[PDB]
């Protein structure tokens, strides 16, 4: 499913971030 | 003509291996990877206009090893979308496997990974941070000047559902509105100074009201009211940039206002960091993953 736009939400952060050891 | 699926075949053939592993793909194969891009970039606009969901990265400079975790942890194309804010060679050791299989998505899936112009994206940069050097090495110079031709028509920066801005530097005096980015006719180098230099050079400051000189002898940088002003003017939340190292791969700034991104971790190997990237929902949600060195 495409996601390019042809040319009323907010922007939250989540307080849980994922840690990826390598 | 162009074997894609051969290309990325051969590319993710050196998962897991001993790092360092290369990959030699023919003149005419990495030839082809730009000729086709070049077209996909050029249809596309110079200012993306995205949707949620998609995962944001920040520089990767030929750290291709960890480029592959990236995807390994974030998923695989087309399993999550994708956005990188640019830096993708210099200074690591495969640019040219790193950049081969981020066009390769491109062309493979061009409505579901996007790559940004970042500073080093520039002839008279990465002539001399290396990936001339790798360029020379591995091939020769007439393959540089292709990756030359096709960088100059990379988007320079990206809206994802009207509330985050992206660019690989950050905010530009000459900003006033995003037409003035529009406007901007592709191919183009990056001149010394003026919208598109900012848009990749600029840096934010703590001590600094305003704009500020720059450290790096390019641009401005600039401070927390601006972002704000910036943000209230053209109603978005969030100004998603890269271009510097962070301890954590993500740093806030201004409140959260501004976030930075940098994907690759031991920067150098001369660095401690850490590299992130940033997930982005339907609902705006972001979260970050973080990939420890
Ligand atoms: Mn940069
Ligand atoms: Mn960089």
């Amino acid at each position: 499913s495409s996601i390019l736009k042809p040319p009323s939400r907010r922007v939250s952060f989540a307080d849980t971030i994922k840690v990826f050891q390598t | 003509s162009l074997n894609l699926d051969s290309i990325i075949g051969r590319l993710l053939e050196v998962q897991g291996s001993r790092p360092g592993k290369n990959v030699q793909l023919t003149e005419n194969e990495i030839r082809g990877l730009c000729l086709k891009s070049r077209e996909i970039f050029l249809s596309q606009p110079i200012l993306l206009e995205l949707e949620a969901p998609l995962k944001i990265c920040g520089d990767i400079h030929g750290q291709y090893y960890d480029l592959l975790r990236l995807f390994e942890y974030g998923g695989f194309p087309p399993e999550s979308n994708y956005l990188f804010l640019g830096d993708y060679v210099d200074r690591g050791k495969q640019s040219l496997e790193t950049i081969c299989l981020l066009l390769a998505y491109k062309i493979k899936y061009p409505e579901n990974f996007f790559l940004l112009r970042g500073n080093h994206e520039c002839a008279s940069i990465n002539r001399i941070y290396g990936f001339y050097d790798e360029c020379k090495r591995r091939y020769n110079i007439k393959l540089w000047k292709t990756f030359t031709d096709c960088f100059n028509c990379l988007p320079i920066a990206a809206i994802v559902d009207e509330k985050i801005f992206c660019c690989h530097g950050g905010l530009s005096p000459d900003l006033q509105s995003m037409e003035q980015i529009r406007r901007i006719m592709r191919p183009t180098d990056v001149p010394d100074q003026g919208l598109l230099c900012d848009l990749l050079w600029s840096d934010p400051d703590k001590d600094v009201q305003g704009w500020g000189e720059n450290d790096r002898g390019v641009s401005f940088t600039f401070g927390a009211e601006v972002v704000a002003k910036f943000l209230h003017k053209h109603d978005l939340d969030l100004i998603c940039r890269a271009h510097q190292v962070v301890e954590d791969g993500y740093e806030f700034f201004a409140k959260r206002q501004l976030v930075t991104l940098f994907s690759a971790p031991n920067y150098c190997g001369e660095f401690d960091n850490a590299g992130a990237m940033m997930s982005v929902d339907e609902t705006l949600m972001c979260s970050f993953q973080i990939l420890k060195p």
